[PDB]
RNA sequence: GAGUUUGGCGGCCAUAGCGGUAGGGCAACUCCUGUACCCAUCCCGAACACAGCAGAUAAGCCUGCCCGCGUUCCUUACUGUACUGAAGUGUGCGAGCCUUCGGGAACUCUGGAUCGCUGCCAAGCUCA
RNA sequence: CCUGGGGCGGGACGCCCUUGAAAAGAUAUCAAGGGCGCGCAAUGGUUGACUCAAGCGGGUCGGAAACUCGCUGAAGAGUGCAAGAGCAUAAGUCAGCCUGACGUUAUUCAGCAUAGCAGUGGAUGACGAGACGAAAGUCGGCUCUAGCGAACUUUUGAGCC
RNA sequence: GGGGAUCCCUCGCUCGCUUGUCAAACUCCAAACCCCCCGUCAUCCUAGAAAGUCGGAGUCCGGACUGCUGGGGUA
């Protein structure tokens, strides 16, 4: 809303609601690369993104839509779905060879149990260190997906395949 | 998706004095509405309420889904399906104020209590605000996408018969 | 203002935080066997004493309040740099 | 009190008022004389100061009087338009002991013009030219420095 | 009377210009500079924080070493090297 | 392997803002549908959160355009003006001002442009 | 003692801000505007959630004075108290949990440019313990700059000589 | 809200679009000097740069010219 010369409009990320500016600053005083968690409504991504004078540089990225390759067929935007992308990034990054880094979850409510921390459990069990704090973690049932008990039948098939994709995702990175 | 749909409706009662009335007030309205109220506060003291800042006044409650549907039509039926222009808002919102809490079935009249008024407000939005309610990526909707009043008046008439005077 | 009488706080001896209860510190009397005392008492003659007939000076228009944290563990006080306060309270 | 005294510019401004205390007000009551709703006047004459000086609002409301005098006897009540350009912003003030602490008390308040800068502009009809000049000259012998007119619009009009 | 603050007659030195008051970018918060380094100090007022004193604004020091957060640097003053506290923040690398 | 659409994180932080106009969604995003659950409301599943078969590009988002206000840059006039570094047996009754050599605006004006540019990664795709 | 002689008046006699001060720094006067000798277990720390002032429209003797709804609103509010500076997904408001308003200790700044000088004060660290928080972090009080005092003496604290 | 029962009608401030003026302690702008640093030329420097240590001091009544419209002041 420029009235005039003397107006500051904010910074571009900020105006577009993306970005928290002094959260920013917080997690880049760490000098660690972050683990940028997003979520959309139908799948979760997963990045390690470091800072550089010119630009944000991403190292490692898992989006849900790798799993489906690996046998998932449930939604890809549910803890399930999640915690299996995050096993994928952190079995992708050792890979590559980093091995660290800290959660950005940004303007994302923090919330114990959600899909962000269901995604930040399958990055700590591949063995990629980030630290946390374990009563934020979902259930292992509902990491499971016990949560397909409440309407579907057709849902009951999540726990036995989310072990399979799970087993699966283990052995390409085996 | 241009279907002015209701936000919430909201029913506030301002006492203007706390204390038992207070207490009979919230009561009454919490059973006319069937959901929990909550106590509004004054900003500035005044002698003539002798009211102090941050000190209960009145209370509101914000109702959304079918129960806001059901109180709308309940309290449309109070005015008798009746709202002139000039109660709506320069962009859909409307609002009416009734007296008696007796013509809302399920409580009684008590002679302690009296009886004490309402104001009832309706909030017309569009499929789509939260836009500008949401944390991430919050921008403000365009004023193409915002509520007229005869859009308003429009959309009560073919969802409530509601006649406007 | 107001402190509470006692809340959680370091201990310096225990090197712990504990409990510790605030107790406001008294003045004691000047012991006449100090060497100062013993001092006056022999610089007093007659005439001018020196410093001994020196008349005490003027007050600062808030003191300290002189307080002392004892932990209740090891029952130990320790007294820190204190606030200057025209009115002060416990808060219990 | 001459106005040889708080006259010639040596020193900064001094015109934040909420930064000292009690201003006299201004004799200076109108700055625009005439026929003040006209714009449709063809010759436009203004007085220039060719110094750079102070002028007291004393002088300032002493040469406006008389040169609305003068055009009010001459073109009439309505023949003309008068502008004071210039309002007085800076705070004269006096040291009224000796030299210590000497700031000064308020006493008054100043135009600070510089040359060539119009202090007063006339509007009149093609015939009354020469009153405007007349009139624009008796004023500027109320100020406090050397003074020339200029005609700033209809100078084809007048030779 | 005349005071001698830290902050005396530091008016616009501690001012910022009207379209980057706020939240400052936060990559001036994450460079870093080697030893021997020249950087210059313009001191940022948003950031309260690791600010050396407005005498050294507008001074170029010569990056010697680290306390931290903060980069430690030798910076010319009249005829002294002081040694100067910096955060990044306020700290700005010399091209060449 | 080059480019594109979309998504994520960004850099500079209005040249990007405020406002108006016309187009798009196959994937993606989104609005949107619910509240068994994890999580939530000083009341409200509005938000946050979770789980999502439909409907929808009306919004967000993207693309095109508009000089309308704001901003930024250029151009002409103002103008080498204002101011100013150095020097001066130049000058004024004075407050001051001038000449030479060297720097040099702001505002306004004439006419233009400016309705962001851009880094990393990923995914769909368009190949010889 | 200062002092446009001295005296009367006053304190420009300690500390902090703006201007003076001439776009690095320094810079005098009984120069101009002034302020401080405090207040606060919350008016403090942290996390979460929110966004302020003021207008416009809607709402019942709830008046153009209350409370509430919507729109506009980079801040026109608030942040304890001068002045200046800082702050909006906050440095503001409310709420949850808390006491880092912690013991010890090193440098460098700045009082005191350049360029010696003190009690101090303020930045960055270290050691030892914590509070909040997913973590990153933040916290050595209350956004930054005022709120204070040598030696000697006594009293108090811990352990020693 | 100022003037002599339908507040029967008169209207000062307040808010904008144009006009005219301002600021030590206003700034959307914005020089020339100047300051730190880098390079360069220039000058000084092994007949000793910068730096350091030690010996001896005087000095802390200044004044003037040219500028800074320097501040104060009628001057
Ligand atoms: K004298
Ligand atoms: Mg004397
Ligand atoms: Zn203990």
């Amino acid at each position: 809303m420029a009235t005039g010369p003397r107006y500051k409009v904010p910074f571009r990320r900020r105006r577009e609601g993306r970005t928290n500016y002094h959260l920013r600053l917080k997690l880049l005083l760490s000098r660690q690369d972050r683990v940028v968690v997003r979520k959309s409504s139908r799948n979760v991504q997963i990045q390690l993104i470091a800072p550089t004078p010119d630009g944000d540089i991403t190292y490692s990225s898992a989006v849900s839509n790798e799993l489906a390759k690996y046998g998932y067929t449930g939604a890809t935007g549910n803890t399930t779905a999640a915690y299996l992308t995050g096993l994928l990034f952190g079995l992708k990054s050792l890979q590559k060879g980093y091995e660290g880094g800290i959660l950005d979850i940004g303007l994302q409510a923090s919330s114990a149990g959600s899909r962000v921390y269901a995604a930040l459990k399958g990055v700590v069990d591949s063995g990629f260190e980030i630290p946390c704090s374990p009563e934020v973690f979902p259930p292992d049932e509902r990491i499971r997906g016990e949560h397909i008990a409440g309407y579907r039948e057709e849902s009951s098939d999540l726990p036995e395949q989310f072990e399979a994709t799970k087993e699966k995702i283990f052995a390409e990175f085996s | 998706m241009r279907t002015p749909i209701v936000e919430k409706v909201i029913v506030h009662m301002g006492v203007g004095e706390s204390g038992q009335h207070l207490v009979n007030a919230e009561d009454i309205l919490r059973n006319i509405t069937g959901q929990e109220v909550v106590r509004c506060f004054a900003k500035r003291t005044l002698p003539a309420f002798s009211i102090k800042k941050n000190e209960p006044i009145g209370c509101k409650v914000t109702l959304r889904g079918q129960k806001a549907q059901e109180f709308l039509e309940t309290a449309l039926g109070i005015v008798e399906k009746t709202l002139n222009r000039s109660q709506f808002d320069s962009f859909g919102n409307v609002s009416f104020g009734i007296e008696e809490h007796t013509d809302f079935p399920g409580m009684r009249y008590d002679p302690n209590i009296g009886v004490f008024g309402m104001d009832v407000t309706v909030v017309l939005k569009r499929p789509g605000e939260r836009i500008c309610k949401r944390r991430i990526a919050a921008r403000k909707i365009p004023a193409g996408h915002r509520v007229t009043v005869d859009d308003a008046i429009a959309f009560l008439n073919e969802s409530y018969g509601v006649e406007v005077m | 203002m107001k402190i509470p009488k006692r809340f959680r706080t370091y201990c310096p001896f225990c090197k712990t935080h504990n409990e510790v209860v605030v107790e406001r510190v008294k003045k004691g009397q000047a012991s006449s066997m100090t060497h100062i005392a013993r001092q006056k008492k022999r610089q007093e003659g007659i005439g001018n004493s020196g410093k001994f007939s020196k008349v005490p000076g003027g007050d600062k228009p808030t003191k300290r309040i002189w307080l002392r944290y004892r932990c209740t563990v090891c029952k130990k006080a320790h007294q820190r740099p204190c606030f200057r306060a025209k009115k002060f309270e416990f808060k219990e | 009190k001459p106005g040889s005294m708080y006259r010639n510019v040596r020193q900064r401004s001094f015109t934040r008022r909420k930064y000292m205390g009690g201003v006299p007000g201004s004799q200076v009551i109108h700055y625009d004389m005439g026929d003040k709703a006209n714009t449709s006047f063809p010759v436009k004459i203004s007085l220039i100061v060719e110094e750079k000086c102070q002028i007291r609002h004393t002088a300032l409301e002493a040469a406006r009087i008389t040169a609305n005098r003068h055009l009010v006897a001459d073109t009439g009540k309505m023949g003309f338009y008068m502008k004071l350009r210039v309002y007085p912003h800076e705070v004269i003030r006096e040291n009224k002991s000796g030299m210590r602490r000497a700031f000064g008390k308020n006493v008054g308040t100043a135009a600070r013009v510089k040359p060539m800068q119009k202090i007063f502009t006339v509007a009149v009809e093609k015939q009354n030219f020469k009153a405007a000049k007349e009139a624009l000259w008796h004023a500027g012998q109320k100020l406090p420095t050397p003074c020339r007119i200029v005609v700033d619009e209809g100078a084809e009009l007048v030779q | 009377t005349n005071s001698h603050g830290e902050k005396r007659c530091t008016r616009y030195k501690l001012q910022k210009t009207v379209r980057e008051r706020g939240i400052s970018p936060v990559s001036r918060a994450i460079q870093e500079f080697e030893e021997g380094q020249m950087v210059h100090i313009d001191i940022d007022p948003s950031v309260q924080k690791g600010m050396p004193n407005p005498k050294f604004q507008g001074s170029t020091g010569k990056v010697i070493g680290q306390r931290g957060r903060s980069y430690v640097l030798e910076v010319r003053s009249g005829n002294a090297m002081k040694e100067v506290f910096s955060l990044p923040q306020h700290l700005k690398p010399q091209k060449y």
